[PDB]
This record gives C-alpha cells, sequence and structure tokens, in this order.
C-alpha cells in the first residue's frame, strides 16, 4: 500500500503469492521466536544461577549420545521448516496460465514503463513517461518522493508477467504490496509471474543504486475498475 | 635494537617533552578525529 | 631510535602500530557515520545541501573505511603475531621485511583513497563496484584507479601476513605438541588464513580486470560489447562471504580463549568442534552464492544454493550451545569480558535468527533488497566485529601493557555502547516490515521518529568513543594509581571456595599458556628456549 | 566417557603419601570437590586428616562449610546434617554458633 | 681480493652509520630527493592557494 | 485476458528470457520473407513475440532491417 | 611446429599490407559496434589521438 509513520504491520497483500509467502514467513518467524525465547531463557537462568555458583564443574566433555541428539535436532528442524519452503518455491518459480504482460525499462535516474500488450487504437503500442517531482515542483496535490509524473495502471484480476530490463544501469522494479522485486540488468531480460487481486493504489521506489539521481526515482502504481483501465489504455 | 624492557617504551611515542607532555600530539589526535569528514564536507559543501 | 617504529623486526611493535592505525580509522569512520546519520536524522537539507553524489561518496567512504581499515588489520594482525608464534615456543617470527613492506605500501592506499574521496567526481557506488554502476561515465576522475590500487595493496598485505602465519604454524611448531589437540585460537587463525589465501587472489584478479577495463577501455563487463558483469559479481560474493568468515572466525577463537581462561572449565566438545571448524573452512566454498537468488538462475540451482546455505548453518548453533555449556556448571564473574561475551553471543543469536529467516529462497522474492537484509548484515557485522574488538582490548590490555584499567569506566562504556546498539537496532524490525527504501539522502518523513532514535543511538556511540579515548588517557596517566589501589581489577579470575589466600596468591592463574604469567613484553629476543609440554 | 572415578581417589591417597604441605591438601580438596561425585565419609575423613596433618583449624572450617555447601544434589540436607554431626563429634570443631548469628 | 680485506678491516675498526659505502650516491640522491621532491610536490597543492578561501557563500 | 491467453508456459518457463526473442523471431522472419503468400504454419505463436517478448527489440530489428544495417550477429542467408 | 607455424604465418598473415588503400566495395557489415562517440581527448597535438595510428577508422 503506502508506507505510514510508526507502522506496526505489513501492508495489505496485493497478490496471492504475497499472502502465501507472508504467511509462511510468519510461521517461520514463529519458530524462530520460540527458539530465540528458548535461548534467552537458557542465558537468563544460567547467569542467574551461576552469579553465585559454589562449585565449578570440570569433567563433562562430550556426552556422545545426547551430543548427537542435539546435533541431529537442527537438521530435522531445518528440513521440517524447508518442506513448506520447498513447496512454496516450487509453486512460485513456475508460471501458471499467464494472461498478459507489462514491461518497465527505466532509463538513468527515472522510470519508464511499457504497455505493449494493449493497443492504443489499432495495433500501435501504449507508451508514456514518468519523472520525479522535486521540492520546487512539490505543489498542493503531490507527494515528495511518492508522486511521479504519471501513475502505472494495472489490470485487476488478470495474470500479468513482468518482462523487466534496463538500458544503462540496473534499476530495481519494486512494488512491496505486490511482492515483486527484480533487479534488471541492462543487457539481460527477466520476467516474473503475479496477478493483482484487489483495487488500490501502491507506491514503490528504486532499491538499487543508479547514480546521482538514484534517490529521486520513485514508482507510483494504482488499480482501478476494469472498464476504466481498458478505457485508459484505449485513450493513451 | 635489544634494549627495550617493555614497560612504557612499547608505545610508538615519546612520553618525555615539556612542549608535548602527551598534550599537543593528543590534541592533534582530537583534531584529526573529526578533521577528515569536516574537510570532506568543506571541499564541496558547507558544514 | 626510529628503527623500532619504522623497521620493527619484532611482532609486538607492528601489532600495536596496526592497533593504532585501526583505532584511528575506526574513530574517523564513527565520526563520519555520525555525520551521515545526522544528514539522515530528518528528511531534507538541514546540514548538507542535498548533493546525492556527495551523499553516496560519504556512504561508500563509511563502508570501505570500516571494512578495510578497522576490522581487518588489528583484529587479525595483533592477535596472530602476538600469540600464534609466541605460545608455540618459537623464539622470533620470520619475515620482518615482508611485514615492513606491507606497512610501507599501506600509506599508498591511505593517501590514494583520501585523494579519491576528496575529488569533485569521486567514486560513490557503495560497497558494490559492479559495472556499469561503477562506470567511469558517472564517477569520473582518478577515484576508481586509486580505490583499485588500495584494494590491491591491502590484499597483498593481508595475503603475505596470512602466508607468514601459515608457515609459522607449519614449521615453527614445538616438538612437544600434537596437531589434533591444538587450541581453538590456533585452528581459528589457521582456517581464517587459508580461507583468505583462497579468497583474496580471486578478488584481486577481478579488481585487476576492472582496472584494465577502466584504463585500456576494453569490453569485459560493460553491458555494451557483449559483457557479463555477473562474473565479477560472483567474484565479489565469493570474496565477501569468505571475507565475512575471515572477519568473524578469529572473533570466535578469541571468545573461546576468553571463556576457557576465565570459566576455569574446558569447552564442551573442544576437539569435535575443532573438526567442525575444519569442516566449515573446507565447505565455505559452497555457500557463497545465497545472495544471487534473483539474478535469473534456474530453480534447481536455487534449490541447491538454499540447501547448502541452511545445511551449513548448524555449527553456529553448535557453537552457541557449546559455549553455553562452557559457562554452565562453572563460575562466572561480574567482569567486563563475561558481559562482553554474553552480549556478543546474544546479539549474534538474533543475527543468526534473522539470517535463518533469510535462508529461505521463496521469501527472498519479497524480502531481498528490502530493509531486512541490510538490517541483518548490520546486526551481524556490527556486533561481531565491534564487540569482538572491544572484548579483545579489555581482555588483553593488561597482557600487553601490565597497567590496570578502571572497572567502573569499562562498565559504563559497555552500558553506553550496549544501550546505543539496542535502541538503534530494535526498531529495525518495524522498519523492515514497512519497507524503508535504502540509500536515499531524502527518505520519506514517515520514519522520522525511528531516524531520530537511530541518531540518538549513534550520538551515544560517538560519546562512547569519546569515553574510549578518555579511558585511554586515564590509563596512560594513572596506571600506577590503578596498580596501587583497587579502583581497577587486579586479577582476571576470582578464587573458588576451595582455595586459601596464600595458595591463590601463589596460584593466581592456571591457564593453557604462559602468556598470562609472562612478564610485560620483553626485548626483541624472547622465548630463547623451546616450549616443552606433556 | 563416564571414566573411572576411583583412579583419581587413589591419586589423592598417593599424593597424601607424598604430601609435604597444606598446598597439596588444597589441591586435592579442589580436585575432589570439582568432580560431580559426592564424597563418602571415608574419603571425607581422609581429607579432614590430611588438612589436620598441619593442624589448621581454618582448613577444618573450610572443609566443613564446603561439605555443607558442596553440591545442591536436589537439596540434600538430612544426610548432610547427620554427616556433619558425626564428622564434628569425632574431633569437635564448634563454629556454627558464631557465623550463623550475624 | 686485495680490497675486500681492507674494507672489512676498516669497517671493524670504524663502526659508523650510513655504511660508509655510497657517499657520492648519497650526495646525488638525498639532497636531490629533498629539493626536487619539494619542487615537484608543493606546486600541486599550492595552485589552489588563490582559489583557497571558499566560504560556500552564494547570492 | 481472462487469466488465460496462452495457458501454461512451454516456450521457456524460466524467469530469465535473454535468448528468447531471437529464436521466436528468426522462424517468423524465415516464414514471412520466403514467398509472401501464406503465413499459416507460423500463425500460432504471435503472443510469443507480441507479449512474452518485448516489442522494443522487435521494432529495433524491424528498423534495422528497413535501414539495411543490422546490429545482431546473424547471417544474410 | 615452429617451422610450420612460421610458414603459415608468412603465407596467411601478409594480406593486410594493402589494407591502407582499398575501395569501399568489400567492407564488412558494420553496425553500432563501431562509429560511436567517446570521451573527448585534449592531450597531444597530432590528430588528437593517443597513438598515431590513422588506420583504425576509414571514415572521414
Ligand atoms: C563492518 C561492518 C559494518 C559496521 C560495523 C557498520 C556499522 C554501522 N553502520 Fe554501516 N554499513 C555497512 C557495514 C557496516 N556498518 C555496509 C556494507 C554498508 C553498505 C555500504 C553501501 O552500500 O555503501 C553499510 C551502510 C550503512 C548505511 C547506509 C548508507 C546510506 O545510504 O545512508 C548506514 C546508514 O546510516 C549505516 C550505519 C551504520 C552505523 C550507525 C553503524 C554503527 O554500528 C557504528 C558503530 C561502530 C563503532 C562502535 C566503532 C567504534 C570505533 C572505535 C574507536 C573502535 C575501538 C576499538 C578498539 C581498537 C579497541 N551503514
Ligand atoms: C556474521 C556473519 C553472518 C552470519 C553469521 C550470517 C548468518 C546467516 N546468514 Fe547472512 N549475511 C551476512 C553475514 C552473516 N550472515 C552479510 C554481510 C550479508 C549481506 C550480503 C549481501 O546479501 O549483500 C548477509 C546476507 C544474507 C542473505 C542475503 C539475503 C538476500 O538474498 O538478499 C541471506 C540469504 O539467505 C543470508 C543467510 C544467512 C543464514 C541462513 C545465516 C545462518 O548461518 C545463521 C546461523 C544461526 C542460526 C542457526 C540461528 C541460531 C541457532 C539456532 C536456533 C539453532 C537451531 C536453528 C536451525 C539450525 C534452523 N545472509
Ligand atoms: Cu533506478
Ligand atoms: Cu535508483
Ligand atoms: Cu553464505
Amino acid at each position: 500500500d503506502v508506507p505510514t509513520p510508526y507502522a506496526c504491520y505489513f501492508q495489505d497483500s496485493a497478490t496471492p503469492n504475497q499472502e502465501g509467502i507472508l504467511e509462511l514467513h510468519d510461521n517461520i518467524m514463529f519458530y524462530l521466536l520460540v527458539i530465540l525465547g528458548l535461548v534467552s531463557w537458557m542465558l537468563y537462568t544460567i547467569v542467574m544461577t551461576y552469579s553465585k555458583n559454589p562449585i565449578a564443574y570440570k569433567y563433562i566433555k562430550h556426552g556422545q549420545t545426547i551430543e548427537v541428539i542435539w546435533t541431529i535436532f537442527p537438521a530435522v528442524i531445518l528440513l521440517i521448516i524447508a518442506f513448506p519452503s520447498f513447496i512454496l518455491l516450487y509453486l512460485c518459480d513456475e508460471v501458471i496460465s499467464p494472461a498478459m504482460t507489462i514491461k518497465a525499462i527505466g532509463y538513468q535516474w527515472y522510470w519508464k514503463y511499457e504497455y505493449s500488450d494493449f493497443i492504443n487504437d489499432s495495433g500501435e503500442t501504449v507508451e508514456f513517461e514518468s519523472y520525479v517531482i522535486p521540492d520546487e515542483l512539490l505543489e498542493e496535490g503531490q507527494l515528495r518522493l511518492l508522486d511521479t509524473d504519471t501513475s502505472m495502471v494495472v489490470p485487476v484480476d488478470t495474470h500479468i508477467r513482468f518482462v523487466v530490463t534496463a538500458a544503462d544501469v540496473i534499476h530495481d522494479f519494486a512494488i512491496p504490496s505486490l511482492g515483486i522485486k527484480v533487479d534488471a540488468t541492462p543487457g539481460r531480460l527477466n520476467q516474473v509471474s503475479a496477478l493483482i487481486q484487489r483495487e488500490g493504489v501502491f507506491y514503490g521506489a528504486c532499491s538499487e543504486l543508479c547514480g546521482t539521481g538514484h534517490a529521486n526515482m520513485p514508482i507510483k502504481i494504482e488499480a482501478v475498475s476494469l472498464p476504466k483501465f481498458l478505457e485508459w489504455l484505449n485513450e493513451q | 635494537v635489544h634494549f627495550k624492557d617493555g614497560v612504557y617504551e612499547n608505545i610508538p611515542f615519546k612520553v618525555k617533552g615539556r612542549k608535548t607532555p602527551y598534550a599537543l600530539s593528543h590534541f592533534g589526535f582530537f583534531a584529526i578525529g573529526f578533521a577528515v569528514p569536516f574537510v570532506a564536507c568543506y571541499v564541496q559543501l558547507k558544514k | 631510535m626510529v628503527q623500532r617504529w619504522l623497521y620493527s623486526t619484532n611482532a609486538k611493535d607492528i601489532a600495536v602500530l596496526y592497533f593504532m592505525l585501526a583505532i584511528f580509522s575506526g574513530m574517523a569512520g564513527t565520526a563520519m557515520s555520525l555525520i551521515i546519520r545526522l544528514e539522515l536524522a530528518a528528511p531534507g537539507s538541514q546540514y548538507l545541501h542535498g548533493n546525492s553524489q556527495l551523499f553516496n561518496v560519504l556512504v561508500v567512504g563509511h563502508a570501505v573505511l570500516m571494512i578495510f581499515f578497522l576490522v581487518m588489520p588489528a583484529l587479525i594482525g595483533g592477535f596472530g603475531n602476538y600469540l600464534l608464534p609466541l605460545m608455540i615456543g618459537a623464539t622470533d617470527t620470520a619475515f620482518p621485511r615482508i611485514n615492513n613492506i606491507a606497512f610501507w605500501v599501506l600509506p599508498m592506499g591511505l593517501v590514494c583513497l583520501v585523494t579519491s574521496t576528496l575529488v569533485e567526481s569521486g567514486a560513490g557506488t557503495g560497497w558494490t563496484v559492479y559495472p556499469p554502476l561503477s562506470s567511469i561515465q558517472a564517477h569520473s576522475g582518478p577515484s576508481v584507479d586509486l580505490a583499485i590500487f588500495a584494494l590491491h595493496l591491502t590484499s597483498i598485505s593481508s595475503l603475505l601476513g596470512a602466508i607468514n602465519f601459515i608457515v609459522t604454524t607449519l614449521n615453527m611448531r614445538t616438538n612437544g605438541m600434537t596437531m589434533h589437540k591444538l587450541p581453538l585460537f590456533v585452528w581459528s587463525i589457521f582456517i581464517t588464513a587459508f580461507l583468505l589465501l583462497l579468497s583474496l587472489p580471486v578478488l584481486s584478479a577481478g579488481i585487476t580486470m576492472l582496472l584494465l577495463d577502466r584504463n585500456f577501455n576494453t569490453s569485459f563487463f560493460e553491458v555494451s560489447g557483449g559483457g557479463d558483469p555477473i562474473l565479477y559479481e560472483h567474484l565479489f560474493w565469493f570474496f565477501g562471504h569468505p571475507e565475512v568468515y575471515i572477519l568473524i572466525i578469529p572473533g570466535f577463537g578469541i571468545i573461546s580463549h576468553v571463556v576457557s581462561t576465565y570459566s576455569k572449565k574446558p569447552v564442551f566438545g573442544e576437539i569435535s568442534m575443532v573438526y567442525a571448524m575444519a569442516s566449515i573452512g573446507l565447505l565455505g566454498f559452497l555457500v557463497w552464492s545465497h545472495h544471487m537468488y534473483i539474478v535469473g538462475l534456474d530453480a534447481d540451482t536455487r534449490a541447491y544454493f538454499t540447501s547448502a546455505t541452511m545445511i551449513i548453518a548448524i555449527p553456529t548453533g553448535i557453537k552457541i550451545f557449546s559455549w553455553l555449556a562452557t559457562i554452565h556448571g562453572g563460575s562466572i564473574r561480574l567482569a567486563t569480558p563475561m558481559l562482553y561475551a554474553i552480549a556478543f553471543l546474544f546479539l549474534f543469536t538474533m543475527g543468526g535468527l534473522t539470517g535463518v529467516a533469510l535462508a529461505n529462497a521463496s521469501l527472498d522474492v519479497a524480502f531481498h533488497d528490502t530493509y531486512y537484509v541490510v538490517g541483518h548484515f548490520h546486526y551481524v557485522l556490527s556486533m561481531g566485529a565491534i564487540f569482538s574488538l572491544f572484548a579483545g582490548y579489555y581482555y588483553w590490555s593488561p597482557q600487553i601493557l601490565g597497567l590496570n584499567y578502571n572497572e567502573k569506566l569499562a562498565q559504563i562504556q559497555f552500558w553506553l555502547i550496549f544501550i546505543g546498539a539496542n535502541v538503534i537496532f530494535f526498531p529495525m524490525h518495524f522498519l523492515g516490515i514497512n519497507g524503508m527504501p535504502r540509500r536515499i539522502p531524502d527518505y520519506p518523513d514517515a520514519f522520522a521518529g525511528w531516524n531520530y532514535v537511530a541518531s540518538i543511538g549513534s550520538f551515544i556511540a560517538t560519546l562512547s568513543l569519546f569515553l574510549f579515548i578518555y579511558i585511554l588517557y586515564d590509563q596512560l596517566v594513572n596506571g600506577l594509581n590503578n596498580k596501587v589501589n583497587n579502583k581497577s581489577v587486579i586479577y582476571n579470575k576470582a578464587p573458588d571456595f576451595v582455595e586459601s589466600n596464600t595458595i591463590f596468591n601463589l596460584n593466581t592463574v592456571k591457564s593453557s599458556s604462559i602468556e598470562f604469567l609472562l612478564t610485560s613484553p620483553p626485548a626483541v629476543h624472547s622465548f630463547n628456549t623451546p616450549a616443552v609440554q606433556s | 566417557d563416564e571414566e573411572t572415578f576411583e583412579e583419581f581417589t587413589a591419586r589423592y591417597e598417593k599424593e597424601f603419601d607424598e604430601a609435604y604441605d597444606l598446598f597439596e591438601v588444597q589441591r586435592v580438596l579442589n580436585n575432589c570437590f570439582s568432580y560431580d561425585l559426592v564424597p563418602a565419609p571415608a574419603v571425607i575423613e581422609k581429607a579432614l586428616r590430611a588438612a589436620r596433618r598441619v593442624n589448621d583449624l581454618p582448613t577444618a572450617i573450610r572443609v566443613f562449610e564446603a561439605l555443607k555447601y558442596k553440591v545442591e544434589n536436589e537439596d540434600q540436607y538430612k544426610a548432610y546434617l547427620d554427616e556433619l554431626k558425626d564428622v564434628r563429634q569425632e574431633l569437635g570443631v564448634p563454629l556454627k554458633e558464631e557465623l550463623f548469628p550475624s | 681480493a686485495n680490497k675486500v680485506i681492507q674494507l672489512q678491516k676498516i669497517f671493524q675498526s670504524s663502526t659508523k652509520p650510513l655504511w660508509w659505502r655510497h657517499p657520492r650516491s648519497a650526495l646525488y640522491l638525498y639532497p636531490f630527493y629533498a629539493i626536487f621532491a619539494v619542487a615537484v610536490v608543493t606546486p600541486l597543492l599550492y595552485i589552489p592557494n588563490a582559489i583557497r578561501g571558499i566560504k560556500a557563500k552564494k547570492a | 485476458s481472462p487469466l488465460h491467453t496462452v495457458g501454461f508456459d512451454a516456450r521457456f518457463p524460466q524467469q530469465n528470457q535473454t535468448k528468447h526473442c531471437w529464436q521466436s523471431y528468426v522462424d517468423y522472419h524465415k516464414c514471412v520473407n520466403m514467398k509472401g503468400e501464406d503465413f499459416a504454419p507460423c500463425k500460432v505463436f504471435w503472443k510469443t513475440y507480441n507479449a512474452l517478448c518485448p516489442l522494443d527489440w522487435i521494432e529495433k530489428w524491424d528498423d534495422q532491417r528497413e535501414k539495411g544495417i543490422f546490429a545482431g550477429d546473424i547471417n544474410s542467408d | 611446429t615452429a617451422v610450420n607455424t612460421y610458414f603459415v604465418e608468412k603465407e596467411h598473415a601478409e594480406h593486410r599490407e594493402h589494407l591502407k588503400h582499398v575501395p569501399d566495395s568489400e567492407w564488412p557489415r558494420d553496425y553500432e559496434f563501431m562509429n560511436i562517440r567517446s570521451k573527448p581527448f585534449f592531450w597531444g597535438d597530432g590528430d588528437k589521438t593517443l597513438f598515431w595510428n590513422p588506420v583504425v577508422n576509414r571514415h572521414i
């Protein structure tokens, strides 16, 4: 969604992959929190007891059976936490019935997005520009580092591929709500699979160094109704 | 080359000196602690 | 009189000189990082008139200075050349000329990097120098060449020091010492030196290739001309991750030595974890590529990389539990080394927890390059390096000087750095979950309060550094007073309820080496007789 | 590796045969109390006579208050009470009437 | 030879710094490596002396 | 595009698609510039180079062919 | 190996002597790889080039 001051929770999920990965990470961090509490209680009880320890033991070395017990415990624990991770990665890395494509090859210090999948009037591609709004241009109705010249429209309820590349320097297409982020090598070409489920406005930025104007390279996307989106791609 | 007991001479500085009783060299150390970032800012911008 | 401080054939002078250089670099880096955080204290231009070019110039200066001139030189050189050939019974270490050459090629690096940072163009690509991000078109001038030369000379110095340590271990071993039962510090330095010898040359070759690209204007890694910068990216990864091991493992050995010489009990599974550390050193060449999950590798390759990266993560927990057992069943004292080690281990457990959270590849898609990754490595590197160095200094200052250090000043120092680190690092969880966008001179003002508390913690750290230098002055001026009275700790370990006062007085330390009861560093001719052990 | 423990005991008595000062008594007491084994009254009396070979009543205080506070052992008291009572009545070392009322 | 023994005897009977080995080379190098070094180092950082005095003030 | 235009990915399921457009375009060019009458055999993978492949590279190749100078390492025949 | 390599070098590596003067009829099919802008060069006097090799570019 939109970053907020003093936030306490992750933004609303925009794609089913996002909700799935966040839930699986929530379970993983649940396990991580319980083991961290384990270690914390270890440290607390040990220091509290041994701040006045009468005798210092010296002749306990290996305990081979219980040693291999806590040696094989982490292996099975990580395998257990990796099986859902295994199935999640196996499902996410594949693309199942993609519908259309949107591409973003941004130049140096600013973003450029391509809508070649949709035809403006007849055959011709859809292409527009988007530049940052500085403090001088920051008038009544724009946001600093969050408002760009033109927003990026997304087809709601439609499987969408992100064929992303760059021209001069690697530019990071970042949309945290959609759970999408791929560094775009200028010479290479990368695509990922996603689909937006709800209607809303999301903001992004460039989480990869560009140059002098790396900072003022935001990403401003949005979602509208399907007739409105089709009409916008028709007029533009 | 083999006349160092190793009690106070291990430090690469001379403790003796009325002009610098570890007061002028260490004040220079104070100055150079923040000197490089200040001059780096001053070359292109203002502090 | 100047040959001692310019042509030091003895290792101790070089060790203390490396310590001075590293502490100078560290204080400069801390001050300029305070300046940077003040710039990032509030969005806008309050002290620096924007200048994102300058912003990234000081950002890369921050990173490069602390990585290459604070953590590396002293933390390995001093401990190595002061313990590794001394405890084994060798009379004097070999290759003084090599160490002097390394020292005297260092100022080339310092001056060249200062000039590179102090030019109008400058290099500001950060710790990552992958082209065309590091291209000469944006960062013109001589900055790239000077940085490359500094990289080359620092790599040469570290590689030669590692070679000297390795040959000393292999040849200068005393007759009465088995190889399987070497102390954890010796094996730690052994693994670190071999990993450095197998890692630095690759990065040096890559840096030389980039220098050739920048000078002769050829086409190897530029996007135009059919180049592949991902080769140098992989080279930098296979440097940094083994370099992370290089920075951390000697800290592990130092903590092991501290706990062994303090807790008065053996380390649980000492030989077993010596074998485990050997396995870590042998298998470190397989988990270097868990950061490139998004470059465009195959799914099977992702599976292999993630499998390796969480199958080599068990020994961290093994060491945690082994040191927990080492402090278990024994006597723990309210001394600064105990608390330093405890804080380091706890924050390292959280850092490893975050890393394990990062181990998954599916979550990386929405988690990579977010705030969580930078928070994670700031956690691990910061606590590891800084607390290991602090514990080493506060544990080794009476070993090399013999002049006692105040207990009260040390405790208040620990409390200051500890509270600063906690107040800085606790909100990073919320910062990561919201998605603070990294490396922005003018970030959105939503994170204003968190930036304020981070700036407060950074300023606490800077006043703590002022306390450090004032503590050094206090020691230099009142070591005699500290020896006279009880204002400073006199003995490392407290007696148990078994020992008489006279017996403990004549048995003050029962450790694994004579260094503790070795008199204040003697002349250049020490250990005139071989060490016998049974 | 659950090694033998009577070997270290026999080492204690053979060092008693070679005992030359209270230093050896301190060393053997520290080594014995360091182990997880609870000393039987026989070895306790051997340690007591080793400490008394120099006739040092403070060492008797040390060994008695160490027996009273050697190992928690799930908070064993009554056995400790009877053992201290008999190792006191054998010779007589009244000290608990002084430090306790403090 | 007929000069190595004499040189060794001279060194044994007179222990002095600088090895008493390259006097002409020392006179050709060290005073030159001082004066010419100053002459080649100082102008590089003395050219901006006229420009020196930047207060970062603009109108 | 109601969640289904080409079905499951078969041309190249992997995320990286660097050497993807050239193969999808060479066959189309060969089928087009050989008689100029029938394009039925090569009338099924339009979306391969229309949506899956960027159109910027396609239009760059078209302009290069029109101007008579090509940048790719291809063969005249 | 040395003598046969010398023979093949004398045979097949001597056709570039006349490359200086050649009609623009068999020129290779070039593209953006060549004839591109570079950093302006101010050092020197002769042709403003790093080395006096006026054979790298055949276009005036
Ligand atoms: C070596 C690891 C390391 C350490 C320890 C630190 C420490 C810190 N780092 Fe940094 N940091 C990096 C590695 C590290 N960092 C890297 C790789 C980057 C990314 C680089 C980039 O992309 O360019 C980065 C980037 C980075 C940024 C991003 C820059 C931006 O775009 O604005 C910021 C932001 O403020 C930051 C802050 C800090 C802070 C506040 C600390 C604090 O922990 C500082 C506290 C440290 C001290 C306590 C030092 C004490 C000094 C002494 C005198 C030592 C005394 C010891 C003895 C000799 C006895 N770091
Ligand atoms: C001190 C050094 C250090 C340590 C110890 C670790 C520990 C770990 N690190 Fe990290 N890491 C770095 C240094 C370190 N890291 C640096 C510098 C980077 C930045 C590089 C780059 O990406 O730019 C980085 C980044 C980084 C990434 C990059 C994320 C992305 O792709 O962008 C990943 C991803 O997998 C990762 C993983 C791990 C893992 C799995 C561990 C684990 O080994 C942690 C081990 C600890 C535990 C095991 C937890 C405690 C013990 C237990 C509770 C035992 C039981 C639990 C289990 C066995 C499951 N690290
Ligand atoms: Cu790794």
